[PDB]
């Protein structure tokens, strides 16, 4: 893995308290989420650079992310 | 007190899966039977300035890091 | 909260392929990050609700994944 | 070929794409046949792994179930 | 609707034959097809024409069509 | 036969490909 492993389990903690306020997780529950949000993050650069690239550009701007995420179909 | 009207149900679904819509369909000009393919010179003017418009993004963007940096 | 560092970012987005990046794409990859979360335990916690089941095992999680 | 050339223009102008290259034409149908091809496979095993005669709509409507856009 | 019915359904018959061998399709099924094609290439198009546009540029080609496919999934 | 092979007991190689990651 590469986040850091503490500051994700407590990020995935406020979240998991605000739904719901009764809330316990599994060691390897909250293993399986960090793994699944890089896979998905580096899945989701990939797209974002190529298209960055698209624009013929180097540097990716937030407008690359977010036509990456149009074209899928993520909200917002 | 509860009601609906027309006979065509699997289609509108279809439709209703990608997004389709009614609306836009009685204005039919014909721009697209005739005006609606672009010169091979036109293309490559297009991409031109798609160039030249994205290194310039880039570089402004290493500008605002120096900004950033101090 | 957001303590999903600068740098940390970097390495996945160079993970991607990415070369440079916009100083906003911190912000933005954040808050894309949490949406990714928010909705996926969102959805475990529901399959693990249905088997009146304590805690989430990670399996939950893979079946809220699948979903996505 | 695969489909009338001014069709596919008027499928566009409703993408609302009001510009085109000729190199669109070919490339159009390449992605439909391959739609195509897609979707009628999963329409027939809907048809099958329901012992069915052969193929209706709701095979078709049941295989386009893999869809957001 | 916008294809002519005839052609397509001749596209239609041919997949089918290409590799299930003489499998039946009802009539309502292919006016399902087409209806749903031509509703997709559309939609495919409002995502094309997106890609044109993120490039600064106007007339669509296929590297916007690819691209735009790439992100979603598709070969 | 030699034909089933043996593990690693690592169960992310499914969310590595749930998004396709080296």
């Amino acid at each position: 893995l590469l986040i850091r492993k503490l500051p994700f389990q407590r990020l995935v903690r406020e979240i998991a308290q605000d739904f719901k306020t009764d809330l316990r997780f599994q060691s390897s529950a909250v293993m399986a989420l960090q793994e699944a949000s890089e896979a998905y993050l580096v899945g989701l650069f990939e797209d974002t650079n190529l298209c960055a690239i698209h624009a013929k550009r180097v540097t990716i701007m937030p407008k690359d992310i977010q036509l990456a995420r149009r074209i899928r179909g993520e909200r917002a | 007190e509860d009601e609906g009207e027309p006979q065509e149900e699997i289609s509108k679904h279809i439709r209703e899966i990608f997004g389709y819509d009614r609306k836009k369909y009685k204005d039919e000009s014909d721009y697209a039977l005739r005006y609606m393919e672009s010169s091979w010179k036109e293309q490559q003017k297009e991409e031109a300035k798609s160039l030249r418009l994205g290194m310039q993004e880039d570089l402004e963007e290493m500008r605002r890091e120096e900004e950033e940096m101090q | 909260i957001q303590g999903i560092t600068k740098p940390a970012i970097r390495r996945l987005a160079r993970r991607g392929g990415v070369k440079r990046i916009s100083g906003l794409i911190y912000e933005e990859t954040r808050g894309v990050l949490k949406v990714f979360l928010e909705n996926v335990i969102r959805d475990a916690v529901t399959y693990t609700e249905h088997a009146k089941r304590k805690t989430v095992t990670a399996m939950d999680v893979v079946y809220a994944l699948k979903r996505q």
